């Protein structure tokens, strides 16, 4: 099993 | 905010039959970097939330093949090719690409399945609660189906009203019935004043009423 | 997966703080939500902290009365609330990548908590139904919600239901866990409830037995 995808994009920074 | 709107409410569906949940978002969920975060979980009764897809389509890891996602801009659906026991519960959308994150409000699944008479037993007071000047009796109805169910508690055969309280469980995840307690609760001085403790059921399964019944201190 | 800390009983006015742990995928990849059920069920996002480098964001509903923090070094999570008033009581989440947290349950009332007082449910021939029997635990006076009740320390899990609660009129909880077992073996097996009560710091054991009528 690959890494989840995101549920939503993580926030630059 | 971008309102996520989720139909049906419910889902009352058979096993192996095609169930479809629709979700619509009042904007375009698509994100800068050409992915629409539209997410689906599942929550069965009792337990937390459980996501089975995420980017619209992509299935979690361990989630049957059975569930499929589609949809883009504004109009999505689940679909459930047949619905197996498991399924049941409550399904949420919920948006990932704008603030703030948004849910659905929720669809529920349950299952109908042949009715099923109740297996009834009765709980006579512990010597215990006795003591301490209580006493509760409980009579239980154990995996049925229909949820309608009617208990009456008579005592020396004289209809109660006013002293019990019911509960019910979730629809069981394997079997999709349903469990019932119905608890008699009364001061020592009064359940002291009477012999005979019963409980009557009377539901869809059963042919004619079932009574399950003790006298005081015969237990 | 996510493993949240235990419900939380506090008063009007003040603040909660709550935490879920990390493990079984990258903590630092993943924004860290945190949602709010509704008792009819709705979902409603907090906000979410980002924890590969600390930046929050909000449900304007909740700014100034959330706070969000990521520990990277033992991969948790917290969320502090503050100023409680009634529509704060209700089940918190927290939820990252495919996981959600079991969820916390957080009451929001001036009243003492009360532990339960646990009696048996004697399984007898008035609790034999097709050649099985009935019995159970029942778990008494307590407050505020939950209560939680395994069978044998958790190795009894099969044919158990533990009822939703009921609301009792002097305004305390009540439930029952029963559980069905062949009717054959009731001088040979075990059936303890052990029944625990965070809030009051309670934990009871009680082993059914039969009853010979």
């Amino acid at each position: 099993p690959p890494p989840p995808n995101a549920n939503d994009p993580p926030p630059p920074n | 905010d971008v309102v996520m709107t989720q139909t049906p409410l419910t889902l009352s569906v058979t096993i192996g039959q095609p169930a479809s949940i629709s979700c619509k978002s009042s904007q375009s969920l698509l994100y800068s970097d050409g992915k629409t975060y539209l997410n689906w979980l599942l929550q069965r009764p009792g337990q937390s939330p459980k996501r089975l897809i995420s980017l619209v389509s992509e299935l979690d890891s361990g989630v049957p093949d059975r569930f499929t996602g589609s949809g883009s801009g504004t109009d999505f659906t689940l679909k459930i090719s047949r619905v197996e026991a498991e399924d049941l519960g409550v399904y949420y959308c919920w948006q990932g690409t704008h603030f703030p994150r948004t849910f659905g409000g929720g669809t529920k699944l349950e299952i109908k399945r042949t009715v099923a008479a109740p297996s009834v037993f009765i709980f006579p007071p512990s010597d215990e609660q006795l003591k301490s000047g209580t006493a509760s009796v409980v009579c239980l109805l154990n995996n049925f189906y229909p949820r309608e169910a009617k208990v009456q508690w008579k005592v020396d055969n004289a209809l109660q009203s006013g002293n019990s309280q019911e509960s019910v469980t979730e629809q069981d995840s394997k079997d999709s019935t349903y469990s019932l307690s119905s608890t008699l609760t009364l001061s020592k001085a009064d359940y002291e004043k009477h012999k005979v403790y019963a409980c009557e059921v009377t539901h869809q399964g059963l042919s004619s009423p079932v009574t399950k019944s003790f006298n005081r201190g015969e237990c | 997966y996510l493993q949240q800390s235990g419900a939380e009983l506090v008063r009007s006015g003040a603040s909660v703080k709550m935490s879920c742990k990390a493990s079984g995928y990258t903590f630092t990849s993943y924004n860290m939500h945190w949602v709010k059920q509704t008792p009819g069920q709705g979902l409603e996002w907090i906000g979410y902290i980002y924890p590969g480098n600390g930046v929050t964001n909000f449900n304007q509903k909740f700014k100034g009365k959330a706070t969000l923090t990521a520990d990277t070094s033992s991969s948790t999570a917290y969320m502090q609330i503050s100023s409680l008033t009634s529509e704060d009581s209700a089940v918190y989440f927290c939820a990252s990548a495919a996981y959600w947290g079991q969820g916390t349950l957080v009451t929001v009332s001036s009243a003492s908590t009360k532990g339960p007082s646990v009696f048996p449910l004697a399984p007898s021939s008035k609790s034999t139904s097709g050649g099985t029997a009935a019995l159970g635990c029942l778990v008494k006076d307590y407050f505020p919600e939950p209560v939680t009740v395994s069978w044998n320390s958790g190795a009894l899990t099969s044919g158990v239901h533990t009822f939703p609660a009921v609301l009792q009129s002097s305004g305390l909880y009540s439930l029952s866990s029963v559980v069905t077992v062949p009717s054959s073996s009731l001088g040979t097996q075990t059936y303890i409830c052990n029944v625990n009560h965070k809030p009051s710091n309670t934990k009871v054991d009680k082993k059914v037995e039969p009853k010979s009528c």
